[PDB]
């Protein structure tokens, strides 16, 4: 994917 | 007339009805809290969003995942990793963070 900032897809790997 | 190609985003349930939960507070240790509230978390009950939000920022400030591979968090030799049950872990996994984090909660 990348390199995804890990500020970005931990926050952001919640369900809904 | 309408061009403009736009889903219709509204409270529409005619055969369904939306698939949500009330989002459930989780139980933590002294471990978690200890690092909860040195990043800011006022609260004593978060949801699984909110552990992303502030246990995220523990493994931010303490820069505990890799330097080149942001996806990619050692936490070796802190209790971190170790309470998740590993040794590192992939945020790539989500199915692994939710567990790794229910591991440490109570329901």
């Amino acid at each position: 994917d990348g390199g995804t900032t890990f500020e970005h897809l931990w926050s952001s790997l919640e369900p809904d | 007339n309408t061009n403009m190609s736009v889903p219709t985003d509204g409270a529409v349930t005619t055969s369904q009805i939306p698939a949500s939960e009330q989002e459930t507070l989780v139980r933590p240790k002294p471990l978690l809290l200890k690092l909860l509230k040195s990043v800011g978390a006022q609260k004593d009950t978060y949801t699984m969003k909110e552990v992303l939000f502030y246990l995220g920022q523990y493994i931010m400030t303490k820069r505990l995942y890799d330097e080149k591979q942001q996806h990619i968090v050692y936490c070796s030799n802190d209790l971190l990793g170790d309470l998740f049950g590993v040794p590192s872990f992939s945020v790539k996994e989500h199915r692994k963070i939710y567990t790794m984090i229910y591991r440490n909660l109570v329901v």
